[PDB]
RNA sequence: CCGCCCGUCGCUCCUACCGAUUGAAAGAUAUGAUGAAUUGUUUGGACAAGAAAAAUUUUUUCUGGAAAAACCGUAAAUCCUAUCUUUUAAAGGAAGGAGAAGUCGUAACAAGGUUUCCGUAGGUGAACCUGCGGAAGGAUCAU
RNA sequence: AACCUGGUUGAUCUUGCCAGUAGUCAUAUGCUUGUCUCAAAGAUUAAGCCAUGCAAGUGAAAGUAUAUAUAUAUAUAUGUAGAAACUGCGAACGGCUCAUUAAAACAGUUAUAGUCUACUUGACAUUUAUAAGGAUAACUACGGAAAAGCUGUAGCUAAUACUUGCAUUAUCCUUUUGGAUAAGUAUUUGUUAGAAGGAAUUAUAACAAAGAAGUAACACGUAAAGUGUGUAUCAAUCGAGUUUCUGACCUAUCAGCUUUUGAUGUUAGGGUAUUGGCCUAACAUGGCUAUGACGGGUAACGGGGAAUUAGAGUUCGAUUCCGGAGAGGGAGCCUGAGAAAUAGCUACCACAUCUAAGGAAGGCAGCAGGCGCGUAAAUUACCCAAUUCUAAAGAAGAGAGGUAGUGACAAGAAAUAACAAUGCAAGGUUUGUAUUGGAAUGGUGGGAAUUUAAAACCUUCCCAGAGUAACAAUUGGAGGGCAAGUCUGGUGCCAGCAGCCGCGGUAAUUCCAGCUCCAAUAGCGUAUAUUAAAAUUGUUGCAGUUAAAACGCUCGUAGUUGAAUUUCAAAGAAUCAUUCUUUUUAAAAUCCGGAUUUGUUACUUUGAGUAAAUUAGAGUGUUCAAAGCAAACAGUUAAAGCAUUGUGUUUGAAUACUAUAGCAUGGAAUAACAAAAUUGAACAAGCU
């Protein structure tokens, strides 16, 4: 038989592919938050969009309808966890008011850029891919990673990086050292 | 050719087994026995997925081979023997005694239990046959025939039944205020008192069962298992005590931990 | 053969999509006759044997009034509400009226009280008595000999008897 | 308006139609004929086990039993029609569409030089013409 | 994301199509492709044909061993293995495909008071014996045949094969003892008698008759006296068959069908496991139909579902699960609990293999693999480790199943740099961009650690290891639609492009190039189909004077639609004029002046009962994510808890969706319908 390991599309395409304004917006987003394609943006939109849809559905139901209170509450909690809302704006009408910036902010690369670590967004991204960075014990080499506020404070260079204390341990620095040694002897 | 089906596909397995979609193509297919496959559970599942004494079917089989697991006090070496709703399991080496019960979800837990209480088991009668020599025999949900049952026992009521010896102790009529457990739809774990029975003419006799949060829920009479008189249950119920909370309430409870 | 292959009540042809499933079994009729006893066993479903009587004679016949029974040779078949062909061929079925060698009943009567447990008080019909006088009495068969393998039957009585006589009626 | 354009008539291409040909082809049922195999019953009785007699052989009775046969009953298959469906050929016929600055006119658009158009009938190389009754979508909202 | 742009014109506004536009668990194919995860894959054409191999066997106390081997203890005793075969059980599951099939199948919903049911479970039995009867295999010897899963003869010998066949209980008297009468499980007939179920010709009990099968002539050595194997009936169970209701696509250029040939019914039977025209006989003349019968078509298996949708919907559903069907085509059987079986058999047809020409066997829509067909699809791989099944049931088998291989079907993550100096640039000192130059790192190569049935990958560490970081990004475009050139040459109504409008007749922003740019990017084009775009099929939601479209007109059956009217109201308390609650205002029956039932259905509300997978959805850092259904917690190894030195603990795998029908259910409105006057029923008295 077929496997049961079901799989799903994470990103819908646009609809109108050469609308100018939209394109420009996308480009701006890419610039600001160091993203590789429009695909990343689309993916994040999709992520946002599902949530938004859920919120809308919840709002269609009245308060103290069981579903609304439970599912809506859960959604709100999730949003809070994600670092989308926080203290002031936790009422389910607010989770609609999320935009793409709010979501992109919580990408790991963005966070890295914010919290010193690298001079740029691009730099941060490359750092992340190059096996530096850790988010509480666990290393992580995907820049997309949506950091939750619980594990925002616990971000730094990993245990095993060259610039997190674990030898120059490179093709470069090590090679240079070797060369120096050779020169000496 | 076409006759009965020997295999069970792991997705077609009844949910309260809680099998994987991955981790196999097939499921164990309870042997014929004293319980209806959709409301039973084979011994394999118990040994492997519930207690986790075994990692594999093989290990379970090995365990069975040592004549050490008894179900209702007489041994079983059939890995896919169905255990079912009320049955006491006596794993001999640990000196553990389990009794199968339902969770507040559909799921079987093995409850853990004392030597003293282990010696009996509740059994709901279903049919009460007359047989040769005008002797009446009750037939329990345990697919077990109790002969020479006390005349006052009627078609739905439970019976406290001894295990060491086949004879009965006491019986609990299906009354208007009788402590009841459920064993089928939605309200499965639920435990209540009974408010009212409908007693429809041609149809299923629907009954309404008030809980100890005073949340009334209905249910077919079919799938209700008498467990007490209004005061005390005649068995040790699980930790939840058959109090199926609301979803919100459950979530709150989870949070507070 | 117990199955479809038949019009649809609206008179539309059921286009068949299924062979013939063995559990739609229509095994062929035992035209069971008079003669010396001879019965075969056909193996129905779950080893449920059934006894195709093919020749018979000595069925168990009852006398309903007194609620007793006796085994007698049956000497002729005389009516068959299914069809006259069967009676011509002397074939026993579950509502054949046949003639019993009816000395046994008479003997029993003699043994019990008089000459032609006990709620006696009814004390016989006229027609029946007359029949007995010749030795040989009309009686339904009640078993389905083709299934059960016995020609068990009962003596025909009062109103039913009269009706059967009428049916038989000779005349031209 | 040296605008627009209409139809026949040629010429080339493609499409579908009609088409004698009992046209053809495959498939489908329906009938009928024959009818393999075979359930059942019936007849059989190679023989294998008993009973009867003689000193291993003879004659007769009872059991189970293979082949073979007969009758119903399932009934494959083959052939013959019939009907239907489906592709498919065909001299010729007659449409259509496309093309090419081809022939003949000028039908329509202006009162388009006989207003137009309808239905119907007859006519005529072709557009078309004519009769009868309608319409204005008329060139008249008007004595 | 409830979306629209270009195209009729000299211009305009419409109608209206065409074109674009996006998606497709939707195929193909083109160019291109460094990682990793995940993983569809000879369905569509031919349910066409197949070479070879494999795909169902089975023995760990427990039927049968002088084939046979072997170890102990004193030539015997036990034993322990055991090829072979008989017996038993299985082979009816699984797997494959989707040809058939359109009220059929299937889905839900009944029903089985109309049945069958092996294994499993639990109840649990009735009319020579210190142990019976042959006769059979393997085997020995003699054979035959080219060949076959061919078997002949003779001689043995077992069996849990086959076949016989050995008191006690209930009714009556006495003081637990001594007598009397019986004594068949299903099944069948006749006669009755009757703890359930809504309802019984039910359980059951008695009487009169028959009556199968059975109740150990078996095998271990076990347990705290037990087990295996077998066995009558009952019940349970794994089911199965039938069956109720409701539910399907296109077609009226299919309108009448069905009935000698069972069509519809009644009776009696036969048959079945049981019901039934299921079959026979006899008798009726029915049954279906414009609410579409009967035909026809389907490039139709059904459903769970899939795609796409704001909401409706439209299309798809060969294909993970359930069901049906089929094993080249029909048909027929045997065995068996279960087959009308196909890696059973018989036969015919159609294919086709070997043959010494006599015969013989054969059926991939099992797994691979091959030819064919085709636009269109992978290895004659490794293994039973997991998941399961079967067995004489850990220990054996399993192309079931899994693991790899091929794999740009899809799906997910993600490299192809980054950074800092000066040089140059622009902006109100900072961003941007050409020289240098140290840091970073995968990829790739080799070892290990692990992984795994064994490998391979994954991850992990250690050696190797980028500057043109040649470790080199493509695909398709740049008139418009539509993001991007009136840049350079070539062509010259040619070649070509162009989905559409158009471009090309020597300035082509459209051809052919080069350069530059744009989009999406390890992907991007083309084709065919489909959904949306399409309020361009319109229930929501179109249009009909003139754009396509009001029947010439009226009547008219079905259909759809149908005036008003029948208990209206009233008062009190809380809250921020409104909301939610309590109480009473008639008549009849019921209950000890008080207290409590009152048309049918639609509709609606609650339930109940439904497989999961998918879907929505809760929880859970698979490094993220697609996922999955797991997990979290405390510790260089112990505390703490709780248990009477010992024991980890908390848990999770929710919930909702499962019709339009069926089930119960609260109901005041809205609908129906029923009740109701050339007369209809309610009481009190009287008479039968
Ligand atoms: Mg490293
Ligand atoms: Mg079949
Ligand atoms: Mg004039
Ligand atoms: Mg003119
Ligand atoms: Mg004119
Ligand atoms: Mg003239
Ligand atoms: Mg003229
Ligand atoms: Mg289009
Ligand atoms: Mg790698
Ligand atoms: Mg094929
Ligand atoms: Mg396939
Ligand atoms: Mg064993
Ligand atoms: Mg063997
Ligand atoms: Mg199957
Ligand atoms: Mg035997
Ligand atoms: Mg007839
Ligand atoms: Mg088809
Ligand atoms: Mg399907
Ligand atoms: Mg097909
Ligand atoms: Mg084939
Ligand atoms: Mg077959
Ligand atoms: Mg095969
Ligand atoms: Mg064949
Ligand atoms: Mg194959
Ligand atoms: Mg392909
Ligand atoms: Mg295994
Ligand atoms: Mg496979
Ligand atoms: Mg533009
Ligand atoms: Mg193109
Ligand atoms: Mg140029
Ligand atoms: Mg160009
Ligand atoms: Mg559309
Ligand atoms: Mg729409
Ligand atoms: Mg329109
Ligand atoms: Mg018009
Ligand atoms: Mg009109
Ligand atoms: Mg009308
Ligand atoms: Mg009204």
């Amino acid at each position: 038989p077929k496997s049961y390991r079901n799989y799903s599309k994470t990103a819908r395409n646009p609809k109108r592919p050469f609308e100018k304004e939209r394109l420009d917006q996308e480009l701006k987003l890419i610039g600001e938050y160091g993203l590789k394609n429009k695909r990343e943006i689309w993916r994040v939109q999709y992520l946002l969009a599902k949530i938004r849809s859920a919120a809308r559905y919840l709002l269609t139901l009245d308060e103290k309808s069981s579903k609304r209170i439970f599912q809506g509450e859960a959604l709100l909690r999730r949003m809070v966890r994600q670092g989308l809302l926080g203290e002031n704006e936790e009422k389910l009408d607010y989770v609609l008011g999320l935009t793409l910036p709010k979501l992109l902010e919580r990408r790991l690369q963005t966070k890295v850029f914010k919290l010193g670590l690298a001079k740029s967004v691009h730099h941060a991204r490359v750092l992340i891919r190059q096996r530096h960075i850790r988010v509480g014990k666990q290393m992580v080499d995907i820049p997309s990673f949506l950091v939750r506020v619980d594990s925002e404070k616990h971000i730094d260079f990993a245990t095993t990086s060259p610039f997190g204390g674990a030898r120059p341990g490179r093709v470069k620095r090590k090679s240079l050292k070797k060369q120096k040694e050779k020169t000496e002897a | 050719g076409k006759g009965i089906k020997k295999h069970l596909k792991r997705v077609n397995a009844p949910s309260h087994w809680m099998l994987n979609k991955m981790g196999g193509q097939y499921a164990p297919k309870t042997s014929s026995g004293p319980h209806k496959l959709l409301e039973s559970i084979p011994l394999v599942i118990l040994l492997r997925n519930r207690l986790k004494y075994a990692l594999t079917f093989d290990e379970v089989k090995m365990i069975l081979i040592q004549k050490i697991v008894k179900v209702d006090n007489k041994v079983r070496t059939d890995c896919t023997f169905p255990v079912g709703l009320m049955d006491v399991i006596h794993i001999t080496k640990s000196n553990e005694y389990f009794r199968l019960l339902y969770d507040i979800k559909g799921r079987f837990v093995p409850h853990r239990i004392t030597n003293e209480e282990s010696k009996y088991k509740l059994c709901k009668v279903k049919k009460i046959l007359l047989r040769k020599g005008r002797l009446s025999i009750a037939v329990t949900h345990d697919g077990r025939s109790i002969p020479y049952i006390h005349p006052d026992v009627k078609v739905n009521d439970t019976v406290r039944l001894d295990l060491e010896t086949g004879k009965v102790l006491e019986h609990l009529k299906f009354q208007v205020g009788s402590l009841v457990m459920v064993t089928a739809g939605h309200s499965v774990g639920r435990v209540g008192v009974i408010s009212s029975i409908d007693k429809n003419m041609g149809t299923y006799d629907i009954i309404h069962v008030k809980d100890s949060r005073n949340k009334v829920f209905a249910t077919r009479l079919s799938n209700v298992f008498v467990i007490g008189d209004n005061t005390k249950p005649y068995i040790s119920l699980p930790r939840e005590k058959g109090i199926k909370l609301d979803i919100i309430e459950e979530r709150r409870n989870r949070l507070k931990a | 053969r117990d199955g479809r292959h038949k019009l649809r009540l609206t008179g539309g042809k059921k286009k068949i999509h299924k062979k013939k499933r063995k559990y739609e079994l229509g095994r062929p009729p035992s035209n069971t006759k008079l003669g010396s006893r001879q019965v075969h066993v056909v193996r129905g479903r779950g080893r449920n044997y059934k006894y195709r009587a093919i020749k018979l004679d000595s069925g168990s016949f009852s006398w309903p009034t007194f609620g007793i029974s006796k085994n007698t040779r049956i000497i002729d078949v005389v009516y068959n509400a299914s069809n006259n062909e069967l009676v011509r061929t002397k074939t026993l079925v579950k509502n054949c009226i046949v003639v019993i060698d009816s000395h046994p009943f008479t003997t029993w009567y003699e043994n019990t009280f008089g000459t032609t447990k006990i709620g006696k008080s009814k004390n016989i019909d006229p027609l029946l008595l007359e029949q007995f006088k010749q030795g040989r009495v009309l009686a339904c068969i009640s078993s389905r000999p083709g299934q059960c393998g016995k020609a068990d039957g009962y003596i025909i009585e009062g109103d039913e008897l009269l009706f059967y006589k009428r049916k038989m009626d000779k005349r031209n």
